[PDB]
This record gives structure tokens, C-alpha cells and sequence, in this order.
RNA sequence: GGAUAGUGGCCUACCAUGGUUUCAACGGGUAACGGGGAAUAAGGGUUCGAUUCCGGAGAGGGAGCCUGAGAAACGGCUACCACAUCCAAGGAAGGCAGCAGGCGCGCAAAUUACCCAAUCCUAAUUCAGGGAGGUAGUGACAAUAAAUAACGAUACAGGGCCCAUUCGGGUCUUGUAAUUGGAAUGAGUACAAUGUAAAUACCUUAACGAGGAACAAUUGGAGGGCAAGUCUGGUGCCAGCAGCCGCGGUAAUUCCAGCUCCAAUAGCGUAUAUUAAAGUUGUUGCAGUUAAAAAGCUCGUAGUUGAACUUUGGGCCCGGUUGGCCG
RNA sequence: GGACUUUUACUUUGAAAAAAUUAGAGUGUUCAAAGCAGGCGUAUUGCUCGAAUAUAUUAGCAUGGAAUAAUAGAAUAGGACG
């Protein structure tokens, strides 16, 4: 019974088979074809830091409703052009273009989160300086 | 405060085996005032790219410059 | 790596030193001699780690460099020579006499012998070989040849050599019974009679063992070092006589002579 | 390529994180041994674990194993040394049932206090963190030390410190020391 | 979807929350101290109850 | 046979046609140096290992070689290739994956500091030399210890057991303070001595160094998951928040703030990876009538797997171990 | 009395076996992470215990076992034993 070899012998057909099933399992997939490396915009690195080219007005989803403040940025170690979300209140006047930007995730591995669209990178740092800083007066945008 | 002791069996017996950085908080040796690492290395460099005496390589040297 | 090494990583020593682990990143690496280096023990770990005569690795010299330490009679002055087992060390300038022994562990305890016996060791032989214009000659565990031997003396068997002319002085064939000293192995420290050898043709014969105190234990025949006959060493064995006990009979014996 | 100095650390973040009922228990814990924070518990929920591990392993064992009898009495015996383990519980069975404040109890800041110089573990705190104590010619200013059976008999104030002799504070001295320079000349 | 959207309102809200300076007060003591704080408070003496208990009410049901 | 230090298709002549493979050869990829080991704690496993030790390899790319015991060596040479320095324009010279330090790369990593006192190495050698190594500087990589306050006085409320007919009340001990009281201590500052090769910090110690605008703790959060507000003000499907469900369309417990409160705390958040949770890779240990999934069917090789029986039973010896009991 | 499985797998116990790491014994770094120290005394010419133990699940080697599972042997007798 059980479907499965159960032989004291059958060691190969186990270890096998089972390498050949890890492959209906993404991470592991994700982690052999080496996708963050070629695929993702990150180099599978952490972070990534870009000049901004454009400001954006992205609509949200439903059932919600605003406009979603983000910014096209081109990544200096790709030349990649990547759409990242300016976060907190009026934020979007602390970045510029042409400025330089610190990216990073969205914590949602990947995939987009809440309600903006094809937005999955959130802007940390722009002109070397934080904004939950710049946001709070802490530090001043440095005068380029 | 514990520390630690020596008792030699005459002076210039604990002269001989004593570390000279000891004597000479003793006031039992003389401090050598001598050049930092770094102009010793350099000089080592400098003679290095002589062969001989080098009062051979003056005269070559001052000969050229009084015609 | 292009040639020979010189220098020694304090990590990679040999463990029965005891060196500490902090302190610098080299050990002392025991110079080419009459012993193989991981079997060895420098003058200079003798000499301030096991006697605590020196402090500097400067003061070690300072030391042998005064030609005040004898290694089997002759004077031996580089700092990092390599003694070991059966070897003497005299330090005449006090009235000192050592025989590099082993512990109960597998360490290089510190045995003193008397004035008289530092005049002879042993040596457990190697080799007995037919040299050339037809001489004989046996090979000693501490590289010493010595030319026209006893016919009777073969592999294994130990040799009573004196220490200021070389020179065999009877000795102890290897048969069961005889009084045996293991010199490396799980067993290093130990000793007992024979009871068995067990040959195997193509590599390794082992040597059942038991002591004195019916424990019998197993090395290889090239561990096993004869000294002599069953209750009587031909030299003086360190405290404990290397009976080795347990971690529980040691704890015992502990606290018991604890106190008082 | 020197030899890597070891270390290892000493507490377990609990597995989760709000939970009002263990929340409770432990801030109970910090008032009366009189803690500073949830790190000195998480420390000692932690040296626990191994111990009752370490009697965990030790108990399935067949009994009269050689290595049972030698690492549990070892266990045991150093349980006992310091007054986490009573007099006559000195079976791995009674081990198991340890719980945290036997050793938290022991403490030297819960020891100042147990026995009159304090009054207050808030007070023994200060005190001990302060030079204010001696486990005979040593002062040990920390909180955490862990008294034994035969030094619980020894506990008491500084040779040093005005509450063991020799000078009052400094405090003291500029006191005495106004109404002096002032009332006086 | 529509990315072109109005950036006019950039940060409307924070710009227009009538600026309040906060109202001082004695520092609350640190370390040790405020947790036998919370260990007397929250049970020790027991202020207000509900059959539960209640940390933060604001002005209660009366 | 030659060659090598030597074995050997290592090379060469001649001779045969052999050698590996579904028990995966051969080829391809690796963001691959191997191991000692590391992370994750029911067990089994999963993932990681450039990097303190061992082995290997390389010194901008290749090849060649001199010297020597040892090097196919690069702080040796020779050449080609890719760089590229000085120049009186004829020429000459350099290989930092040594230690510092610079440019570049980037999310990403410190001083062009002191010394051979230690650890050990080398030479003709106690003595010289050693950017090995040690020492300090930069250093919230990780890890340990754990200050930011302690104790009283008093005025009310009372945990007040009572006495007890009532503003009648014993009497400690909680809690409240725009009320006061003296005690304590190091964070620092600094005579000295200690420390050190010299200086530095630690340890020790004169003189100093605690009352709130200080010696003033931060980081995140308060709908649910998930611990803590249906309080106040601002905004009005806007601005924004929200890992997920969701909040916002004038009484917002979710945005922006004030106040209060919760959680960890000299540390707390975020992103990326990974482990656990995951019996969602299942050997342990999953699922497949209808949720994902039994090849249309039979044959059949490799693979895995494969009925039963052969000295069973009887009877002794010897010397062991926990418990009866008892001192 | 030494050698001895037809040919094996399996299983027991050992041997050769780096240190560090891990597990873990001792030790009052004032506690602890550590370290491998140290402890006693007439402390005016001394004494003394230490620096354990366990782990390696592959393979090789040595060894006790013969259940389970494989394998060889006499059929035209080209058989065994002396």
C-alpha cells in the first residue's frame, strides 16, 4: 500500500523523486533558477539606490480611492527603470528629480502590496538622508 | 594588589638577565634615543640602493658638478 | 607550498602541551630531531610551561644559551629542540634530574629520577638491519644507531643503552608477560604486561594488554613500548604508576584526600 | 588567525509576544525580587530550560549508567551549593519541578533584603550596585551574584561606606561641613 | 491602470493640522523605577475595574 | 625504448580494439575552493560554510625558466597579451588577492598611527630583522555585565480585625502629593600610584561631581490577528494608513495631531535571505470518486519486491547482578 | 592448540584516530560572556590537586554474534571422505 517504494533498497527512487517533486515548490525553484539574481530588479540584493526620472499620480484599487504618490526611478547598477511608493503625508516634496533614492522592499516578497499597483518598492533615503527625518524636520533635504 | 617579584643574587647578575625596559625604570640603564621605525626603515632603503662605500659614489657624484 | 614549513599555528600543536588557547597565534614547532615533532616536547615548554624556570621565551634562551641543561648528557641549546620519551634532561646548575615520561592522561609528565639512573635510558628499537662492509646495527625510537648488536636483539625488543658511550647493556625481548608502556593511542599513559599479540599479515598487528587491576585493553604493536618484566620496571614509573581510572573513581579520590 | 575568543548568550525571547496572562506573571516577578526589566527573567527562564533538559536526557536513561550517576549528583550537587535545590530533594525527579524563583530567590539583591540591611529589594538594589556589601573581604556590586549555602552566613556591609565604618559619604561631609565654615566662623 | 493623477494635494492634512506645542510635564522615571511602578499600579492597590479590569479608559460611562 | 627523483600511454615506435554508460556515462549550469564547522532546538530534517584551524590554488592574463634541498617562485627573471610610470624624446622603469592609504564599484566594510615588551619565525645568530605578531585609533558586526534613583516626615483617603450608640475609632502598613527632610552613589572631572616597551583605557584612590528648564531613554504601537482609548481636536473615498482582513464618502477607536495608555528597552523599527510554524515535499509523515492530481488499454526491459521447510528440544556445570531481610 | 564465514549484508564491542566548536566535570573571572586557572601555609627563601569525560551513525581496519535476507555445493555423478 501507500503508493511509495518500501524497500530497504529503494533509497535512490526516494531521494530521487523527491528531488524531482521540490520543483512544484517556488522558493526552492525561485532559489535554483537563480531568478532574483536575473529576473528581479535588485540583484537579489536588499536594497538598491536610483535616480528619480518621474513623479507619478497612480490610482489605488478597489473598493479604495486616492492617488498614490510615487516616483519612476532608474537603478544605477542596472540602468533598470523601476516604480517605487513615496510614503506619509506630503512626503512626495521631499524627492525630486534627478535626486538619487534608497529603495527597498515592500515586506511582501516580491508581490505588490494593499491597494497600489505594480508599486512594489518603497522609497528610505533621498539626497543621503532619511525621510522618516526629513519628514519629522529632523534633518534638512541638503541643498544640490 | 597582587604582582609579581624577582631576587637576584647580586646587581650587576640581575643587570645581566633583567629586560632593559625594566633597568631603566630602576634609573639602572639609560633610555636610547633612537630613530623611529619608520626613518630607520627609510634609511635602510636609501643605503640599499648603494654598492660600495659610497665616498667612491660622492667624488662620482661632485666630480660631475665642478667640471 | 614550494618547501618544508616553519612556523607552528597555536591550534594546530600537539594538545598534551597545554598551551593556552589566547595569549598568541603561534606555538613553539619543535625543530627536526632525535623525535618525530607531534611526539616531541621542546626545551622551551619544558622549561617554562611545565617548570615554570623561565617567564620570557627571552629568559628560555637566556637559560640554555648559559649550556645550563644537559638532554641526555650532551648539552643542547636550541631553544625549541625536540625532547621526548625515554629522554633524561640535567640541570646541573641545581642538582636536577628528569626522565620526559607519561603522564596517566597522555601528557609529558614531570618525573625526577635520581643523580644515578640519569646515566642510562632505553630504547625501544626500530630497525635491525645488515649495514654496509657487512657491520650489523639496530635503530632506536630516538634515531640512535648502534653498530654491532646482540644477534638476539630484534624488532620491538627494548635496549638498556647507557648515556656517555651509546652501547647496549642487556635488554628485554617482546614475548607475552613483559612489562609494557603505551606510547600514543587511546591508551597513551598506560601500563600492564602482554597476555596476546594478535598478528594480521599485510598491516597492523594489535597487542591485548592488562594491567594491574585485570583491565584489559587493546593498542597497536606500534604503541606498545617494553620495560621490562611483569611488577618490575627497569625504571621509575610516575606517581599512579599509569593505572588510569574512571571519572568517577577519579572524583573520589578527589575529595577524599580534600580536607584535613 | 589568532584563536577565536568564544562566547555565547544568556536569554529566550518568549515565542509569543502578547500574551496578558504570561505578561502578568512575569511583571508580578520583576516588583517583588525587584528586577529591572524583562531581560533578567528571560535570562533565568532560559538557564532553566537547560538544566530541566539536561535532567530530561539524564532520567531516560537506564539508572546505575555511568554517566547518569556522574553528570546528575555533579547536577545536582552545584544545585544545592547555591540554594535553588532543598537540602533533601536531590533527585532528578525534583529537578524537573524547579521553577523559576527558587532561583530567582537566591539572588544577592533578594539576600540583602531577606535578612534585615535593606528593607526593600528597590532599597537592596541601590545598596548593592553601590558598593554597599561584602560577601566577606570582597564587595560585589552586582544584583544578579547568586548566594551560596556556606556565604549566606556572611553576608554584610563594606569595610568601606559609612554603613560599615571608616568616613560617612560625601554627602555627609559637605554638610557637616557648612554649618562649620558658616554658624561657626 | 491611470498613473497620471493630480499631485496638487501633495500632503494636504499635515499642512492644515492646526499646529498644537506640547504640554510639559515631570519625566517619568526609567529602568527599575517605572516597572515596580507598574507592579504597584496595575496590582497591588487595583484602581478602576469593570469585572475585568481597565487599563487606559478614557473619561469612563460616568 | 626515451624521459623523470621515481611508478605510469608521462612521451615515442610497433601491435591489437579496446575503455565509460539508465546502478545516469558524456555534456551543460553553479551568483561552487573542500573540510573542521554555522543557523534552526520533540524526533527526523532544512539551510549555510569568502572568512581565526587543516588541505588546495593563485599573485593583471598566459607560457617559459634561472637559482636552489625545495619554486614552474612573481615584493625572481624572459617573452607574448592587457595595462601603464619617468624622460633632456636618445632611453629607463612598475605589477598592493602583504600592511596602511587612494580611485572605481556599489546596500555594503576602519589609521597612509606605535613597538618588537609578549607570541613565535629567520640568519653566520642570546644581540640583528620581522606591517608575522602585538599595541593603540576608527568601530551599536555579534556577545557579557546592567545607572537613569533610594529612604523617611506630614496632611488627607483608608488595605483599616476590632472597640462600637453616632462627626464616636485601635493601630501598623498600602496609595495620593505645585508640602517639606536629611542620607547614597558613579557618569564624569582629576593629585597620584597602578597599568604600558612608551603612552591610553580598565582596576585603586586625594580634591571635587544630585533636585528637577537635570546627570531630563529611546523605539514602535493602541480596530482584529495582538498587549493597550469609542477620550479631544483636524481632515472628509481628499490627504493618508494599511504585511493580511481592512480604515477614510462631517458623530474616523485605523489618516493628521494633543493627551492618556500598551510592548520591548540602551536599544527598537524596516528591507532582503533563511529556519521554525509546514504532516504546504510527507523515510518518519501528506494528498489523488466529487477540492490540485490514476497513463485509454495491455504487454514488457531496467528498477523495486518476492510462499514454506533444514539443531528443535531436553538435561548439567561454573561463576555474576536489583528488592527479600538485618545491623 | 593456532589458523578457520562457500561468498556477503546486518548487528556487538574495540582500535587508529587534531585543536578550536558542541555536549559536559572542576575552578568563586567580585557576577556573567569568558578564561584554564588555581588552592593552602611559619606567606624569610615553601607545599599541592588540575588542565577530565562523551560525541564521529559513511567508508576502511580489528572483534563477539548467527536470527533475518541473500549465495555456492552431489543428477548422464566429470561427487565426498582415506
Amino acid at each position: 500500500g501507500k503508493g511509495k517504494p518500501r524497500g530497504l533498497n529503494s533509497a535512490r527512487k526516494l531521494r530521487v523523486h523527491r528531488r524531482n517533486n521540490r520543483w512544484a515548490e517556488n522558493n526552492y525553484k525561485k532559489r535554483l533558477l537563480g531568478t532574483a539574481f536575473k529576473s528581479s530588479p535588485f540583484g537579489g540584493s536588499s536594497h538598491a539606490k536610483g535616480i528619480v526620472l518621474e513623479k507619478l499620480g497612480i490610482e489605488s484599487k478597489q473598493p479604495n480611492s486616492a492617488i498614490r504618490k510615487c516616483v519612476r526611478v532608474q537603478l544605477i547598477k542596472n540602468g533598470k527603470k523601476v516604480t517605487a511608493f513615496v510614503p506619509n503625508d506630503g512626503c512626495l516634496n521631499f524627492v525630486d528629480e534627478n535626486d538619487e533614492v534608497l529603495l527597498a522592499g515592500f515586506g511582501r516578497k516580491g508581490k505588490a502590496k494593499g491597494d497600489i499597483p505594480g508599486v512594489r518598492f518603497k522609497v528610505v533615503k533621498v539626497s543621503g538622508v532619511s525621510l522618516l527625518a526629513l519628514w519629522k524636520e529632523k534633518k534638512e533635504k541638503p541643498r544640490s | 594588589s597582587v604582582g609579581f617579584g624577582l631576587v637576584y643574587n647580586s646587581v650587576a647578575e640581575a643587570k645581566k638577565f633583567e629586560p632593559t625596559y625594566r633597568l631603566v625604570r630602576y634609573g639602572l640603564a639609560e633610555k636610547v634615543e633612537k630613530a623611529s621605525r619608520q626613518q630607520r626603515k627609510q634609511k635602510k632603503n636609501r643605503d640599499k640602493k648603494i654598492f660600495g662605500t659610497g665616498k667612491r659614489l660622492a667624488k662620482k657624484v661632485a666630480r660631475r658638478n665642478a667640471d | 607550498a614550494r618547501g618544508p614549513k616553519k612556523h607552528l599555528k597555536r591550534l594546530a600543536a600537539p594538545h598534551h602541551w597545554l598551551l593556552d588557547k589566547l595569549s598568541g597565534c603561534y606555538a613553539p614547532r619543535p625543530s627536526a630531531g632525535p623525535h618525530k615533532l607531534r611526539e616531541s616536547l621542546p626545551l622551551i615548554v619544558f622549561l617554562r610551561n611545565r617548570l615554570k624556570y623561565a617567564l620570557n621565551g627571552r629568559e628560555v634562551k637566556a637559560i640554555l644559551m648559559q649550556r645550563h641543561v644537559k638532554v641526555d648528557g650532551k648539552v643542547r641549546t636550541d631553544t625549541t629542540y625536540p625532547a621526548g620519551f625515554m629522554d633524561v634532561i640535567t640541570l646541573d646548575a641545581t642538582n636536577e634530574n628528569f626522565r620526559l615520561v607519561y603522564d596517566v592522561k597522555g601528557r609529558f609528565a614531570v618525573h625526577r629520577i635520581t643523580d644515578e639512573e640519569a646515566s642510562y635510558k632505553l630504547g625501544k628499537v626500530k630497525k635491525v638491519q645488515l649495514g654496509k662492509k657487512g657491520v650489523p646495527y639496530v635503530v632506536t625510537h630516538d634515531g640512535r644507531t648502534i653498530r654491532y648488536p646482540d644477534p638476539n636483539i630484534k624488532v620491538n625488543d627494548t635496549v638498556k643503552i647507557d648515556l656517555a658511550s651509546g652501547k647496549i647493556t642487556d635488554f628485554i625481548k617482546f614475548d607475552a608477560g613483559k612489562l609494557v608502556y603505551v606510547t600514543g593511542g587511546r591508551n597513551l599513559g598506560r601500563i600492564g604486561t602482554i597476555v596476546h599479540k594478535e598478528r594480521h599479515d599485510g598491516g597492523f598487528d594489535l597487542v591485548h594488554i592488562k594491567d594491574s587491576l585485570d583491565n584489559t585493553f587493546v593498542t597497536r604493536l606500534n604503541n606498545v613500548f617494553v620495560i621490562g618484566e611483569q611488577g618490575k620496571p627497569y625504571i621509575s614509573l610516575p606517581k599512579g604508576k599509569g593505572i588510569k581510572l574512571s571519572i568517577a573513581e577519579e572524583r573520589d579520590r578527589r575529595r577524599a584526600q580534600q580536607g584535613l | 588567525p589568532r584563536a577565536p575568543r568564544t562566547y555565547s548568550k544568556t536569554y529566550s525571547t518568549p515565542k509569543r509576544p502578547y500574551e496578558s496572562s504570561r505578561l502578568d506573571a512575569e511583571l508580578k516577578l520583576a516588583g517583588e525580587f525587584g528586577l529591572k526589566n524583562k531581560k533578567e527573567i528571560y535570562r533565568i527562564s532560559f538557564q532553566l530550560s537547560k538544566i530541566r533538559r539536561a535532567a530530561r536526557d539524564l532520567l531516560t536513561r537506564d539508572e546505575k549508567d555511568p554517566k547518569r550517576l556522574f553528570e546528575g549528583n555533579a547536577l545536582i550537587r552545584r544545585l544545592v551549593r547555591v540554594g535553588v535545590l532543598s537540602e533533601d530533594k536531590k533527585k532528578l525527579d525534583y529537578v524537573l519541578a524547579l521553577k523559576v524563583e527558587d532561583f530567582l530567590e537566591r539572588r544577592l539583591q533578594t539576600q540583602v533584603y531577606k535578612l534585615g540591611l535593606a528593607k526593600s529589594v528597590h532599597h537592596a538594589r541601590v545598596l548593592i550596585t553601590q558598593r554597599h556589601i561584602a560577601v566577606g573581604k570582597q564587595i560585589v556590586n552586582i544584583p544578579s551574584f547568586m548566594v551560596r549555602l556556606d556565604s549566606e552566613k556572611h553576608i554584610d556591609f563594606a569595610p568601606t561606606s559609612p554603613f560599615g565604618g571608616a568616613r560617612p559619604g560625601r554627602v555627609a561631609r559637605r554638610n557637616a561641613a557648612r554649618k562649620a565654615e558658616a554658624s561657626g566662623e | 491602470a491611470k498613473v497620471h493623477g493630480s499631485l496638487a494635494r501633495a500632503g494636504k492634512v499635515k499642512s492644515q493640522t492646526p499646529k498644537v506645542e506640547k504640554t510639559e510635564k515631570p519625566k517619568k522615571p526609567k529602568g527599575r523605577a517605572y516597572k515596580r511602578l507598574l507592579y504597584t499600579r496595575r496590582f497591588v492597590n487595583v484602581t478602576l475595574v469593570n469585572g475585568k479590569r481597565r487599563m487606559n479608559p478614557g473619561p469612563s460611562v460616568q
